[PDB]
C-alpha cells in the first residue's frame, strides 16, 4: 500500500447544489475532498443537505471540514459497503492524505501504528492539581 | 490459578469505581499476565448502564 | 407573621449553604465524575455520557446558589 | 380495488401484558434497574413507530387509540350534559337569562369549601361556568333537564360503543394496511358523509326543533308551554303557523321553488335583537349550503369506478419551470408516514381553532352568548390556546418525519429536496425579517415609554401625537360594512357589527358594536406579526435542520429527541429538532399571551359595557387607545388595575381564582429550577442522599437517578406553560365574572 | 487543541475509535489486555470535544478521557 | 396570658370577628326562601361557625390583638399554662404516624431485597406482605429502639460506597 | 434607612456566595491531601455525604412546613 | 385473574387506592369533627 495521490479532475456525483456548501475558508485556510469508487449509480444523502446520485466508478466531493467528509465516509461504508478516502487541501496547491491514514481503517488494529497520548496508569492514579501548579501555563495532572 | 474463585463474591477497592465498597461476583480471572484479570459482575448498573468491569487482584477482596 | 418569615429566611440560608457547601465538597470529585479535580473549577460539562453531566462543575454550583442568595436577600 | 380488508383475531384479549410493564418495548421489557425506566415507560408508551417497524401494526394501534380518545370525549360530554340536568340552574336561566348566571358545578360542604357555591341566581348556589353550554343548549332548543339527562345517557352508550369499537378493531377484526392506505376513499367519506351528512342532519334538527322552539322563546312564551320537539316534528299545522311555507311541505324543494322557504332559510346577517346572537334561520340556510357543498366535494376522488380524480396523478401533473420535479413523491410520503399526516393535520386544525375564536366573538352564534363576557372571553382565549399548541405540535411531527420517514432515494430534485437545498437562504432571510419586526414593533413601545418619561408626549406614537393608522384594515372594515348594498345585494345586514353600523344591546349590556382601529391597534398587530414570525423561525429551523447542519452533519443518526452532541465545537447543547419544539413553546406562549391580553383589554375598553340613557359606558372607559401605546401603560392600566378582582377575591366565591392565581405564580417559578439547572448537579446531590438511605438500610433497589437532560427540559416547559397560562386564567375569570 | 488520553484500563474494545466522528483515535498492538490491542490518540488536533469516545468507553472508570483545551478552527468544528 | 396575648374567650376582637362572619352569611340568607336548599346550607354554615368560635374559646386558646388564636410551641409554657393540645401532643401524634410509615417501608424494602427481583417488587407491590407489615407497624417505636440497641439499624461504613475524596 | 439596609444585605449576600466559591477553588487548586492527612479539613471531606444529606433534610423540613403553613393560612 | 390482580398490584394502581383511602379517611374525619385546630 502507498499514500494515494488525489486526482482533482475526478467526476463529481450528480447534484444541483445547495446553500450548505464550501465558504470563503476553502479559498483562504483549507478544504476537504472525499473520493470513492461506486459499482453502481445510487442516490445518497449529502451531509450538507439534499439528495445526490453517485456515478459509476470514480466519485469526488469537496467539504468545508473533516467531520463532513468522515460523516459521508460513514454512510458509504455502512450503507453501500464502499471504501472511501479523503484528504485536506490547502490554498497553495498542497494536498494531505488523511483517512484511512495507513490504508487500514483505524478501528482495525494495524502494525506499524505507534501508540500516542497513552498513560501507563489508571485515571485514579493522577496527581493532585497542587503538584502541577505554577507550571509554564494552565495544565492538567493528566498531561504530566 | 491466581485470583479469586469464579462465582465467589468480592468487594471492589478501586476508589474511582462506581462499585467501590460494593460486592460483585467473580465471572473469571485471566491466568495470562493482564494488568486487570478479575472480571466482576454487579447487579446494580453504573451511570453508563454497565454491570461488569475488570479489576486487578489487589483491587478485589473476598467479602 | 415574623415567625413565618424568619423560618423562610432560615430556609434560604440553609438551601444556599447546601448548594455552596455541596459544590465545595464535591469540587474535587463525585461518583458521577471521580476525576473532577483534573478539569478545574470552571468547565462546561463532561458531555451527555453517564446519563448526562450538565452543570456538574463547582462553578455551576455557585451559579445556581446565586439565584437562592437573591431569593433569600 | 377499494375494499374492506381485515385480519381475524390478530391479538389475544388477556391481562398477561397488563401485569408486565414495558412489554411494548425491547429495551423496557427487561424491567427497571434505575428510576429512569419509570419515566421512559410513560414517555415511550404511545410512540408506536419506535415500538415496531411494521406500518400495518402501527396503523392498527393508531386506529384503536383514536377510538379510545373518542370514547374519552363522549364521557366528558355526557358529564357536561349530566351536570346540566342534575347540578345546574339551566331551567331558571331559561326563564331569566339576562340576570341568572350559568352554573353547573356544585361543591360538597367540607373544610369550609362551600363558600365557592356562589349566589348565581335562580334559587341556586354553585360555581359559575364559562363554557357556554347553557347558550348552546338553548340554541339547540333544550328546555328541560330531562332532555339533558337523556343526552347524557346517550353519550355514555356512545362512549361504550367507542371503547367496544377500539377493542374490536384491534383484537377481533384489525384493518390491513391496504385498507388504511385508501386515502381517495377516506376523503370521499369524510367530506361527503362526516361533513356533508353531518351538516345536512344538523340542518334537519335546526329547521324542525331549533328554529320553532327558539322563535317561541324569543316571542316570550314560557319554556313549559312550548310544544315538545316531537309535537313540532309530527304536526305541520303548528310549524305552518310559525312558518307559513311549511303548509306547502317538501313540494317546493323538488319543484325548485326554493324561494318559498324564505321564512326559515334566510340571509339576514347581523344579530337577533332579542338575544344578541346570529339568526338561527341564517345558521339553517348556512348548514344546508355547507351540506350541499361538502356532498359535492365528496364525489371528486376515484374509488372503484373510472369516474373521479387520482391524487397521485393531480400531484404529478402540477410541476413548473422553477420547482424541478414538483409534487412528485408526496403521495408516497403521505400514504406511508403518519407523522407527515399529523404534521399537516395539526397545522391546519390549530390554525382553524384560532379562526373559530375570532369568528365566534365577532359573529356570536348562540343566544345570550355575546352579553355573557365571562363565557365570551373564556371561549376566545381557550380556542386560541388550543390552536397555538396544535401549531407547535405540527412543527414537532414535521421534524419527526424529516428524521425518521424521510428517504432521499424517493426525494431527488423534488420540492422537499429543493427546500432542504436552500434552507440557509430561508432561515437567514426569516432571521432578518424577525429582527426588522422586533425593532419596528417593540422599539416603538420603548420610544413612547422614553418620550412619556422624558415629558415629551408630542413626540410619542399616538392618535393625538405621531399617528400610525391601520388604513388597510380601516378600508376593509368600511368595504365589509357597505357590502349589503352593493357587493352582497340579497343580504339585509353585514356579517358582523365589528365592521361598523349600529350597536346591538341586550339586557342593558352591549352585545356587539363597531370596533375602531387606531395607532395602538396598529402597534399591537405588528407585535403579533413579530411573535408569530419568530415562533415560525424556531419551529421551521428545527424542521429544516433536523437531519444535519454545518455544526452537526449526522444529526439524523442522533435522532429527533437527543440532549446534545457534547461540549465540543464550542458547545452543541439543544441542537435536536425536539429542542427547537421546546424553545418554540415559549415563543408560542409569549405570542398567544400577548394576543389574549390584547383581546381582553380591547373588548373591555371599546366594546363591552352597560348601555344607559344617551351613552354607552365601557368597562375600562375607552383607555386602550391612550394607554396601550407604552409598556408602562400595559403594566399599570391592564395588569396592575385589572388584578384587583383576583387579589381581592378572598372571602367570596372567586376566592378559588385568588388561590389558583398564587398557585399558578408558584408552578411557573418552580419550572425555573428545572429550566436553569443541569442534571449533573442533581445526580451528585442524590448521591449524598442515597448515602443516608444506605446508612439506615433504607436504600431502594431501583437506583434513584436525576431526570434525563431532555426530561429536565420537558418538565421545565410544562410547568412554565401550566403556571403562566393558569395565572392568566385566574386573572381573566376573576376579572370578567366580577365586572361582567 | 483538546487533550485526549488513553489509560492502561483500556480493554481494546475499539468502540471509542468507531464512535469518533473526526478520526482522532486508532487501535495499536498491545500486551496489557487480552485483546492484545489498545486505543491511541495520534490526531488530537482534529478533536472537537464531542466526548462520543467517552460515551462509547465501557470501562469503570473511563479508559479514554478528553480535557477541553485551546480552541482552534478545527476544535470549534467551524466550516467557515 | 403569655406574650401579652389574651384568652379568645375575653378578646373583644374575637367576638367582633364572629359577628362579622355571621353577618356576611346572614346578608346572603335573606335573598332565599326559608326552606329553600340554599337557605338550609347557609344555616348549617352559620351553626358550624358558632360552634367553631365556641369550641376554640373553650379549648383555652389565646388570641392576639388581631382577635385570632395564637399557638404556644414552648413545651414549658404549654404544659404549665394548659396549651399542650396546640403543638406538643400534635408533635408526638405526627411523629408516631410518620415513624410508622417509615419503619413499615424500611421493613418492606428489607424483605423484598432478599428476593429474586427486588426491583420487580418495587414496581409491582407484594400486597399480602405489605398489608402484614402495615399491621405490625403499630409497635415500631419499641422495634426501632431494639434495633438501635442490637446495632442492626445502621450499616457498616466499610459496606457503603463513597466518592474518591 | 431602606436603601442602606437593602444595599448592605445584597452586597453581603454576594460576598457570602464569593466566600464559598473560593473555598471550592481552594480545594481544587491548593488542597494537598498528603499534607492535611488526618486534620480537621480532611475529616470534613471524609463525612461530606453526611454534611450534605443533613443540610438537605433541614432545607426540606423548613421548605415543606414554612410553605405548608402559608398555604393553609 | 392472577395477572389482573398483579396489574392491580402495580405501583400507580396501589398509589391511587392507598391515596384515595387516606384522603377519604381524612375527609370523613373533618366531616364528623369539623374545624379541628387543637387536640
Ligand atoms: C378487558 C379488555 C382488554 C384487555 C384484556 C386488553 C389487553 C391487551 N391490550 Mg387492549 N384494548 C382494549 C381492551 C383490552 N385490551 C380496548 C377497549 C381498546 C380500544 C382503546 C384497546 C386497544 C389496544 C391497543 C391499541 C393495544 C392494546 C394492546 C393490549 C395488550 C397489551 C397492552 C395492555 O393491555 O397493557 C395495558 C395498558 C393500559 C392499562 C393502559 C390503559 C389505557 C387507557 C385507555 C388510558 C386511560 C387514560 C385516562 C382516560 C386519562 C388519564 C389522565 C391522568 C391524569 C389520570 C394486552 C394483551 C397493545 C398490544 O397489542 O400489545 C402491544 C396495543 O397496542 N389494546
Ligand atoms: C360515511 C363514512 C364515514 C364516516 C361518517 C366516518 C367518520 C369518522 N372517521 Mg372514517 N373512514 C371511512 C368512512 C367514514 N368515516 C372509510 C370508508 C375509511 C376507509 C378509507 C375510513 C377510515 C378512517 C380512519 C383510518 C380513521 C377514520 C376516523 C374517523 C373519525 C374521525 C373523528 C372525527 O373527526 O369525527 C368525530 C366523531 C364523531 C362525530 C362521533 C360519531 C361517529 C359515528 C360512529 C359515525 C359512524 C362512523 C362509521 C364509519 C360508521 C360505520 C359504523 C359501523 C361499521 C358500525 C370519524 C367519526 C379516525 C378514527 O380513528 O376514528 C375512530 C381514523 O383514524 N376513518
Ligand atoms: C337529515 C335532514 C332532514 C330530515 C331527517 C328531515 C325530516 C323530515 N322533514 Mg325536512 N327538511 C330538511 C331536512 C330534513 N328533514 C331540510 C334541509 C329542509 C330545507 C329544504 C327541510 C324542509 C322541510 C319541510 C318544508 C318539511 C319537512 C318535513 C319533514 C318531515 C316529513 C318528511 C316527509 O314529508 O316525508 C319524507 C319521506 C321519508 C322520510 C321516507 C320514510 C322512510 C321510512 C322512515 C323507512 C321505514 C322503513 C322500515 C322498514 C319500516 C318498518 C318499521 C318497523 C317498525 C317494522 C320529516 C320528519 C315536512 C314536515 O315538517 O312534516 C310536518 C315539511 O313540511 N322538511
Ligand atoms: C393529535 C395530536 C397528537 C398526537 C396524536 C401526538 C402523538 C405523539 N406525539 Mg405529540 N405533540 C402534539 C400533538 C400530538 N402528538 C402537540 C400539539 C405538541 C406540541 C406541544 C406535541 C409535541 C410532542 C413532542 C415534543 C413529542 C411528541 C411525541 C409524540 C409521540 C409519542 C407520544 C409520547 O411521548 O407518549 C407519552 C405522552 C405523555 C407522557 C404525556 C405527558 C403528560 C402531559 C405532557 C402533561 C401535560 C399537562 C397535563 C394536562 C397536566 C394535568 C394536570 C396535572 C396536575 C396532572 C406520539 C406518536 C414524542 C415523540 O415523537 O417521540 C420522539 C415527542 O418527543 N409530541
Ligand atoms: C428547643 C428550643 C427551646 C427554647 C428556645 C426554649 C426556651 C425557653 N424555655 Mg424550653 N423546652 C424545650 C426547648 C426550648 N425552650 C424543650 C425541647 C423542652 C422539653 C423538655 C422544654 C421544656 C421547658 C420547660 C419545663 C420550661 C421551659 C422554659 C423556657 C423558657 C425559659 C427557659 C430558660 O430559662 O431558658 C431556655 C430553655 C432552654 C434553652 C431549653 C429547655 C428549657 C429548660 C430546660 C427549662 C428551664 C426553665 C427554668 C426553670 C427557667 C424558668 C424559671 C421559671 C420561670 C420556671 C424559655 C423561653 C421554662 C418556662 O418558661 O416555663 C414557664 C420552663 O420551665 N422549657
Ligand atoms: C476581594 C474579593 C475578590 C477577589 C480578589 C476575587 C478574585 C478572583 N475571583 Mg472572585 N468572587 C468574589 C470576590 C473576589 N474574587 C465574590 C464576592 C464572588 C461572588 C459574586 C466571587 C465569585 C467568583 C467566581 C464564580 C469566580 C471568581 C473567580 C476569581 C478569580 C479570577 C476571576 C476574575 O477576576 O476574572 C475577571 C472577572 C470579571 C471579568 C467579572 C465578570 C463580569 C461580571 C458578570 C460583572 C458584570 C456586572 C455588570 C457590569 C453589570 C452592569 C450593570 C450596568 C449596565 C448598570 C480571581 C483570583 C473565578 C475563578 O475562580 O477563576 C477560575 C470564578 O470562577 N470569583
Ligand atoms: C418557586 C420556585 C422554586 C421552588 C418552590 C423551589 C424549591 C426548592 N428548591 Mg429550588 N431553585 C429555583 C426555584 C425554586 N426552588 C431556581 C429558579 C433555581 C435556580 C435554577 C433553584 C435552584 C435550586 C438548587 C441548586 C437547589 C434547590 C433546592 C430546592 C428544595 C430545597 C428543600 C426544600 O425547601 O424542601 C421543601 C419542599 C417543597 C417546597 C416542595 C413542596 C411540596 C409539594 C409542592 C407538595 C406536593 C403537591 C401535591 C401533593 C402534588 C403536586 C403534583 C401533582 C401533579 C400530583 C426545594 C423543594 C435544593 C434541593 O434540591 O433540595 C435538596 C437545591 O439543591 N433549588
Ligand atoms: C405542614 C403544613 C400543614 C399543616 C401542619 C396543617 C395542619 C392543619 N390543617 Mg391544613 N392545609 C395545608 C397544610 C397544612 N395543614 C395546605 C398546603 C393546604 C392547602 C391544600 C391545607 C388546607 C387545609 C384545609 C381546607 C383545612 C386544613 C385544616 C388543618 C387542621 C386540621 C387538623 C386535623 O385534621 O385534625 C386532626 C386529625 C387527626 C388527629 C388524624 C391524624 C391522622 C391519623 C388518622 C391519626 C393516626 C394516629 C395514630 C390542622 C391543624 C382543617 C382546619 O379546620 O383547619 C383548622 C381544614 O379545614 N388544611
Ligand atoms: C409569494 C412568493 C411568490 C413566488 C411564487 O410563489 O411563485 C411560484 C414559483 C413558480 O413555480 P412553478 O410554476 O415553477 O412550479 C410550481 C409547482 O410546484 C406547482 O405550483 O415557484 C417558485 O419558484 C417560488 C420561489 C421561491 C420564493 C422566493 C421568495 C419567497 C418569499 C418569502 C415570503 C415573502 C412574503
Ligand atoms: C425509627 C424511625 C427512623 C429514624 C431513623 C434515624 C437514625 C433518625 C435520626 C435521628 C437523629 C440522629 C437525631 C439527632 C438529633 C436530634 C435532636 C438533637 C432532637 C431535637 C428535638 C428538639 C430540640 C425538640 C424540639 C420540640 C419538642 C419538645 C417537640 C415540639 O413541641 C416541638 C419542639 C421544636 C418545641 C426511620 C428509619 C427514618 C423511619 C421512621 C422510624
Ligand atoms: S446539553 Fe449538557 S451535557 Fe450536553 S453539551 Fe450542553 S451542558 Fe454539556
Ligand atoms: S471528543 Fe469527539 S472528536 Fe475528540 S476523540 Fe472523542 S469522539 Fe473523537
Ligand atoms: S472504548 Fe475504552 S476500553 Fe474500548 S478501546 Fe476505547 S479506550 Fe479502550
Amino acid at each position: 500500500w502507498t499514500v494515494p495521490t488525489l486526482n482533482p479532475d475526478t467526476p463529481s456525483p450528480i447534484f444541483g447544489g445547495s446553500t450548505g456548501g464550501l465558504l470563503r475558508k476553502a479559498q483562504t485556510e483549507e478544504f476537504y475532498v472525499i473520493t470513492w469508487e461506486a459499482k453502481k449509480e445510487q442516490i445518497f444523502e449529502m451531509p450538507t443537505g439534499g439528495a445526490a446520485i453517485m456515478r459509476q466508478g470514480p466519485n469526488l466531493l469537496k467539504f468545508g471540514k473533516k467531520e463532513q467528509c468522515l460523516a459521508l465516509t460513514t454512510q458509504l461504508r455502512n450503507k453501500f459497503k464502499l471504501t472511501p478516502c479523503f484528504y485536506r487541501v490547502f490554498p497553495d496547491g498542497k494536498v494531505q492524505y488523511l483517512h484511512p491514514a495507513d490504508g487500514v481503517y483505524p478501528e482495525k488494529v494495524n502494525a506499524g501504528r505507534v501508540g500516542a497520548n497513552q498513560n501507563m496508569r489508571r485515571i485514579g492514579q493522577n496527581v493532585n492539581p497542587i503538584k502541577v501548579k505554577f507550571s509554564g501555563r494552565m495544565m492538567s495532572p493528566a498531561e504530566i | 490459578e491466581v485470583g479469586p474463585k469464579r462465582g465467589s463474591l468480592v468487594k471492589i477497592l478501586r476508589p474511582e469505581s462506581y462499585w467501590f465498597n460494593q460486592v460483585g461476583k467473580v465471572v473469571s480471572v485471566d491466568q495470562s499476565g493482564v494488568r486487570y484479570p478479575v472480571v466482576v459482575r454487579f447487579e446494580n448498573q453504573n451511570y453508563a448502564g454497565v454491570t461488569t468491569n475488570n479489576y486487578a487482584l489487589d483491587e478485589v477482596v473476598a467479602a | 407573621g415574623d415567625f413565618l418569615v424568619h423560618h423562610a429566611i432560615a430556609l434560604g440560608l440553609h438551601t444556599t449553604t447546601l448548594i455552596l457547601v455541596k459544590g465545595a465538597l464535591d469540587a474535587r470529585g463525585s461518583k458521577l465524575m471521580p476525576d473532577k479535580k483534573d478539569f478545574g473549577y470552571s468547565f462546561p460539562c463532561d458531555g451527555p455520557g453517564r446519563g448526562g453531566t450538565c452543570d456538574i462543575s463547582a462553578y455551576d454550583a455557585f451559579y445556581l446558589a446565586v439565584f437562592w442568595m437573591l431569593n433569600t436577600i | 380495488k377499494v375494499k374492506i380488508a381485515v385480519d381475524r383475531n390478530p391479538v389475544e384479549t388477556s391481562f398477561e401484558k397488563w401485569a408486565k410493564p414495558g412489554h411494548f418495548s425491547r429495551t423496557l421489557s427487561k424491567g427497571p434497574n434505575t428510576t429512569t425506566w419509570i419515566w421512559n415507560l410513560h414517555a415511550d408508551a404511545h410512540d408506536f413507530d419506535s415500538h415496531t417497524s411494521d406500518l400495518e401494526e402501527i396503523s392498527r394501534k393508531v386506529f384503536s387509540a383514536h377510538f379510545g380518545q373518542l370514547g374519552i370525549i363522549f364521557i366528558w360530554l355526557s358529564g357536561m350534559y349530566f351536570h346540566g340536568a342534575r347540578f345546574s340552574n339551566y331551567e331558571a336561566w331559561l326563564s331569566d337569562p339576562t340576570h341568572i348566571k350559568p352554573s353547573a358545578q356544585v361543591v360538597w360542604p367540607i373544610v369550609g369549601q362551600e363558600i365557592l357555591n356562589g349566589d348565581v341566581g335562580g334559587g341556586f348556589q354553585g360555581i359559575q361556568i364559562t363554557s357556554g353550554f347553557f347558550q348552546l343548549w338553548r340554541a339547540s332548543g333544550i328546555t328541560s333537564e330531562l332532555q339533558l339527562y337523556t343526552t347524557a345517557i346517550g353519550g355514555l352508550v356512545m362512549a361504550a360503543a367507542m371503547f367496544f369499537a377500539g377493542w374490536f378493531h384491534y383484537h377481533k377484526a384489525a384493518p390491513k394496511l391496504e385498507w388504511f392506505q385508501n386515502v381517495e376513499s377516506m376523503l370521499n367519506h369524510h367530506l361527503g358523509g362526516l361533513l356533508g351528512l353531518g351538516s345536512l342532519a344538523w340542518a334537519g334538527h335546526q329547521i324542525h326543533v331549533s328554529l320553532p322552539v327558539n322563535k317561541l322563546l324569543d316571542a316570550g312564551v314560557d319554556p313549559k308551554e312550548i310544544p315538545l320537539p316531537h309535537d313540532l316534528l309530527l304536526n305541520r299545522a303548528i310549524m305552518a303557523d310559525l312558518y307559513p311555507s311549511f303548509a306547502k311541505g317538501i313540494a317546493p324543494f323538488f319543484t325548485l321553488n326554493w324561494s318559498e322557504y324564505s321564512d326559515f332559510l334566510t340571509f339576514k346577517g347581523g344579530l337577533n335583537p332579542v338575544t344578541g346572537g346570529l339568526w338561527l334561520s341564517d345558521t339553517a340556510h348556512h348548514h344546508v349550503a355547507i351540506a350541499v357543498l361538502f356532498l359535492v366535494a365528496g364525489h371528486m376522488y376515484r374509488t372503484n369506478w373510472g369516474i373521479g380524480h387520482s391524487m397521485k396523478e393531480i400531484l404529478e401533473a402540477h410541476r413548473g419551470p422553477f420547482t424541478g420535479e414538483g409534487h412528485v413523491g408526496l403521495y408516497e410520503i403521505l400514504t406511508t408516514s403518519w407523522h407527515a399526516q399529523l404534521a399537516i393535520n395539526l397545522a391546519l386544525f390549530g390554525s382553524l381553532s384560532i379562526i373559530v375564536a375570532h369568528h365566534m366573538y365577532a359573529m356570536p352564534p348562540y343566544p345570550y352568548l355575546a352579553t355573557d363576557y365571562g363565557t365570551q372571553l373564556s371561549l376566545f382565549t381557550h380556542h386560541t390556546w388550543i390552536g397555538g399548541f396544535c401549531i407547535v405540535g405540527a412543527g414537532a411531527h414535521a421534524a419527526i418525519f424529516m428524521v425518521r420517514d424521510y428517504d432521499p432515494t424517493n426525494n431527488y430534485n423534488n420540492l422537499l429536496d429543493r427546500v432542504i437545498r436552500h434552507r440557509d437562504a430561508i432561515i437567514s432571510h426569516l432571521n432578518w425579517v424577525c429582527i426588522f419586526l422586533g425593532f419596528h414593533s417593540f422599539g416603538l413601545y420603548i420610544h413612547n415609554d422614553t418620550m412619556s418619561a422624558l415629558g415629551r408626549p408630542q413626540d410619542m406614537f399616538s392618535d393625538t401625537a405621531i399617528q400610525l393608522q391601520p388604513v388597510f384594515a380601516q378600508w376593509i372594515q368600511n368595504t365589509h360594512f357597505l357590502a349589503p348594498q352593493l357587493t352582497a345585494p340579497n343580504a339585509l345586514a353585514a356579517t358582523s357589527l365589528t365592521w361598523g353600523g349600529d350597536l346591538v344591546a341586550v339586557g342593558g349590556k352591549v352585545a356587539m358594536m363597531p370596533i375602531s382601529l387606531g395607532t395602538s391597534d396598529f402597534m399591537v398587530h405588528h407585535i403579533h406579526a413579530f411573535t408569530i414570525h419568530v415562533t415560525v423561525l424556531i419551529l421551521l429551523k428545527g424542521v429544516l435542520f433536523a437531519r444535519s447542519s454545518r455544526l452537526i452533519p449526522d444529526k439524523a443518526n442522533l435522532g429527533f429527541r437527543f440532549p446534545c452532541d457534547g461540549p465540543g465545537r464550542g458547545g452543541t447543547c439543544q441542537v435536536s429538532a425536539w429542542d427547537h419544539v421546546f424553545l418554540g413553546l415559549f415563543w408560542m406562549y409569549n405570542s398567544l399571551s400577548i394576543v389574549i391580553f390584547h383581546f381582553s383589554w380591547k373588548m373591555q375598553s371599546d366594546v363591552w359595557g352597560t348601555v344607559t340613557a344617551s351613552g354607552v359606558s365601557h368597562i375600562t372607559g375607552g383607555n386602550f387607545a391612550q394607554s396601550a401605546n407604552t409598556i408602562n401603560g400595559w403594566l399599570r392600566d391592564f395588569l396592575w388595575a385589572q388584578s384587583s378582582q383576583v387579589i381581592q377575591s378572598y372571602g367570596s366565591a372567586l376566592s378559588a381564582y385568588g388561590l389558583i392565581f398564587l398557585g399558578a405564580h408558584f408552578v411557573w417559578a418552580f419550572s425555573l429550577m428545572f429550566l436553569f439547572s443541569g442534571r449533573g448537579y442533581w445526580q451528585e446531590l442524590i448521591e449524598s442522599i442515597v448515602w443516608a438511605h444506605n446508612k439506615l438500610k433504607v436504600a431502594p433497589a431501583i437506583q434513584p437517578r436525576a431526570l434525563s437532560i431532555t426530561q429536565g427540559r420537558a418538565v421545565g416547559v410544562a410547568h412554565y406553560l401550566l403556571g403562566g397560562i393558569a395565572t392568566t386564567w385566574s386573572f381573566f375569570l376573576a376579572r370578567i365574572i366580577s365586572v361582567g | 487543541a483538546h487533550i485526549v488520553k488513553i489509560y492502561d484500563t483500556c480493554i481494546g474494545c475499539t468502540q471509542c475509535v468507531r464512535a469518533c466522528p473526526l478520526d482522532v483515535l486508532e487501535m495499536v498492538p498491545w500486551d496489557g489486555c487480552k485483546a492484545s490491542q489498545m486505543a491511541s490518540a495520534p490526531r488530537t488536533e482534529d478533536c472537537v470535544g464531542c466526548k462520543r469516545c467517552e460515551t462509547a468507553c465501557p470501562t469503570d472508570f473511563l479508559s479514554v478521557r478528553v480535557y477541553l483545551g485551546s480552541e482552534s478552527t478545527r476544535s470549534m468544528g467551524l466550516s467557515y | 396570658d403569655i406574650a401579652g396575648l389574651t384568652p379568645c374567650s375575653e378578646s373583644k376582637a374575637y367576638a367582633k370577628l364572629e359577628k362579622k362572619e355571621l353577618k356576611t352569611l346572614e346578608k346572603r340568607l335573606k335573598q332565599y326562601e326559608a326552606d329553600s336548599a340554599p337557605a338550609v346550607a347557609l344555616k348549617a354554615t352559620m351553626e358550624r361557625t358558632k360552634a367553631r368560635f365556641a369550641n376554640y374559646a373553650k379549648a383555652g386558646l389565646l388570641c392576639g390583638n388581631d382577635g385570632l388564636p395564637h399557638l404556644i410551641a414552648d413545651p414549658g409554657l404549654a404544659l404549665k399554662y394548659g396549651h399542650a393540645g396546640e403543638v406538643f401532643i400534635p408533635t408526638f401524634g405526627f411523629l408516631y404516624v410518620a415513624g410508622y410509615i417509615g419503619y413499615v417501608g424500611r421493613q418492606y424494602l428489607i424483605a423484598v431485597k432478599g428476593e429474586a427481583k427486588p426491583t420487580d417488587k418495587e414496581i409491582i407491590i407484594d400486597v399480602p406482605l405489605a398489608t402484614k407489615l402495615a399491621w405490625q407497624g403499630a409497635g415500631w417505636p419499641l422495634a426501632a429502639v431494639q434495633e438501635l440497641q442490637r446495632g442492626t439499624l445502621l450499616e457498616k461504613e466499610e459496606n457503603i460506597t463513597v466518592s474518591p475524596r | 434607612q431602606a436603601a442602606l439596609y437593602t444595599h448592605h444585605q445584597y452586597i453581603a449576600g454576594f460576598i457570602m456566595c464569593g466566600a464559598f466559591a473560593h473555598g471550592a477553588i481552594f480545594f481544587i487548586r491548593d488542597y494537598d491531601p498528603e499534607q492535611n492527612k488526618g486534620n480537621v479539613l480532611a475529616r470534613m471531606l471524609d463525612h461530606k455525604e453526611a454534611l450534605i444529606s443533613h443540610l438537605s433534610w433541614v432545607s426540606l423540613f423548613l421548605g415543606f412546613h414554612t410553605l405548608g403553613l402559608y398555604v393553609h393560612n | 385473574m392472577k395477572d389482573f390482580t398483579t396489574y392491580l398490584s402495580t405501583a400507580p394502581v396501589i398509589a391511587t387506592i392507598w391515596f384515595t383511602f387516606t384522603a377519604g379517611l381524612l375527609i370523613e374525619i373533618n366531616r364528623y369533627f369539623p374545624d379541628p385546630l387543637v387536640f
